[PDB]
């Protein structure tokens, strides 16, 4: 099979400067017709994947014109002349030349911005799951910059592992922002035992950890 | 214009097959070619196979064996059958047209989530976020659902701006999932805030109303 090497596999840029994304083949992928189909896609967080550049160099319909590609041989290059907003997501080289079809790692575009604080919350276990007999404590962690945060949970002051669950949203279009939650899962009984419940996160804008908690 | 319509199931039994349905409208398959192509966190982005415009197929290897691509041309139809599925044949399966040359029919479906699984479908628990005792944060907790997907909205859709509904993880074999919404503070409890789940595997569909304390 035709490898295809794609770096780099993370790229962060500023708004309105250039990218470049690079995809070797292990092959020349010249297929039996003469053409070189070598492609690149944009795929957006939630959507299928869009073709932008065919045959190595050709913009496909409706493709801004800041997308260009190029190269031969075993070396092809996706061109961003000036990054924007909505280019962010996972950008894939593919080749159709040689059966079977292959496509490059990914290469994820990430918008740099200034660092933005996370605006944390903490929520008590509802009245309705408390009634069920379970126990959750949310704490949402939301629009920070950059994406790397640590979050931690004390009960009474013990370190809690056990049913701590974190999830991350993708970069947002709109303020190139991360935003995170993360639930604590307790049986409504342990729940019950302790009082004091704290959601504490660590960020770059921050050298003090950022502590949210409330009493039951 | 160029749509590829999918159906198909959403939960397939370990050694089940799976069947997908594409219904292409805008372009002719007596013309031009149809790919499948399908994406896993496990294993990136697939290559499938291929129908051709007169019929003929190119399978890759590694599925040959257990893949079948046909179609028909006058229904505007392919019929996508992958057998003997295993947990980590879990993952989005497209259709698409792909690696043109002189046209312009460059489309993808929208995908068909796939879960391999022998875990039961159950609906979700969905409970409502208010604070404890400028801007003021509610939420929606999402638990212990399966499979894959639901939709969260909040107010129906007019809450947008400041939503953020996170990505599903696994918790004692089934999802959690939260959304948050971000509204004034001098808006709530004053205007109403509600969030709208639903779980189509499950025939689930709830409206929960934030309400404070
Ligand atoms: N000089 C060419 C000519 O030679 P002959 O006149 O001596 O035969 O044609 C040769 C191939 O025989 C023709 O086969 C077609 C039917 O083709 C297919 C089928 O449709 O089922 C597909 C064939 O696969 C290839 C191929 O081997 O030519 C390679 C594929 O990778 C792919 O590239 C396909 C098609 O060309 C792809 O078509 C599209 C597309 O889907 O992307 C759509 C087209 O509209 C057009 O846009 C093309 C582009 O121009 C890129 O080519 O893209 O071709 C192959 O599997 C054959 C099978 O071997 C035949 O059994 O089936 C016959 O047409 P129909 O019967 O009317 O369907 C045609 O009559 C045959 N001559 C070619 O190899 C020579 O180079
Ligand atoms: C995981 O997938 C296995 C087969 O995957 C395919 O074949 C193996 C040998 C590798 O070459 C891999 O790259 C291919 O995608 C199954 O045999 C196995 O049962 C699967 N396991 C689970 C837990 O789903
Ligand atoms: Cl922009």
């Amino acid at each position: 099979d035709v490898l295809m090497t794609q770096s780099p596999l993370s790229l962060p840029v500023s708004l309105g400067d250039q990218a470049s994304i690079s995809c070797r083949s292990s092959q020349t992928i010249v297929h039996s017709n003469g053409n070189t189909y070598l492609e690149w896609y944009l795929q957006k967080p939630g959507q299928s994947p869009k073709l932008l550049i065919y045959k190595v160099s050709n913009r496909f319909y409706g493709v801004p014109d800041r997308f260009s590609g190029s190269g031969s041989g075993t070396d092809f290059t996706l061109k961003i002349s000036r990054v924007e907003a909505e280019d962010l997501g996972v950008y894939y080289c593919f080749q159709g030349s040689h059966v079977p079809y292959t496509f490059g790692g990914g290469t994820k575009l990430e918008i740099k911005r200034a660092d933005a604080a996370p605006t944390v919350s903490i929520f008590p276990p509802s009245s309705e799951q408390l009634t069920s007999g379970g126990a959750s404590v949310v704490c949402f962690l939301n629009n920070f910059y950059p994406k790397d945060i640590n979050v931690k949970w004390k009960i009474d002051g013990s370190e809690r592992q056990n049913g701590v669950l974190n999830s991350w949203t993708d970069q947002d279009s709109k303020d190139s922002t991360y935003s995170m939650s993360s639930t604590l899962t307790l049986t409504k009984d342990e729940y019950e035992r302790h009082n004091s419940y704290t959601c504490e996160a660590t960020h770059k804008t921050s050298t003090s950890p950022i502590v949210k908690s409330f009493n039951r | 214009q160029v749509q590829l319509v999918e159906s198909g199931p959403g939960l397939v039994q370990p050694s089940q097959s799976l069947s997908i349905t594409c219904t292409v409208s805008g372009f002719s398959l007596s013309t031009y070619g149809v790919h499948w192509v399908r994406q896993s966190p496990g294993k990136g982005l697939e290559w499938l196979g291929v129908i051709w415009s007169g019929g003929s197929t190119d399978y890759n290897a590694a599925f040959i064996s257990r893949l079948s691509i046909t179609k028909d041309n006058s229904k505007s139809q392919v019929f996508f059958k992958m057998n003997s599925l295993q947990p980590n044949d879990t993952a989005v399966y497209y259709c698409d047209r792909m690696r043109i040359t002189t046209d312009w029919f460059a489309y993808w479906g929208q995908g068909t989530l796939v879960t391999v699984s022998a875990a039961k479908t159950t609906p979700p628990s969905v409970y409502p976020l208010a604070p404890g005792s400028s801007m003021v944060t509610l939420g929606c907790l999402v638990k212990g659902y399966f499979p894959e997907p639901v939709t969260v909205t909040w107010n129906s859709g007019s809450l947008s701006s400041g939503v953020h509904t996170f990505p599903a993880v696994l918790q004692s074999d089934l999802y959690t999932l939260s959304s948050s919404v971000t509204v004034p503070s001098s808006t709530w409890p004053s205007e109403t805030v509600t969030c709208n789940v639903a779980h189509p595997a499950s025939s689930t569909k709830v409206d929960k109303k934030i309400v404070p304390r």
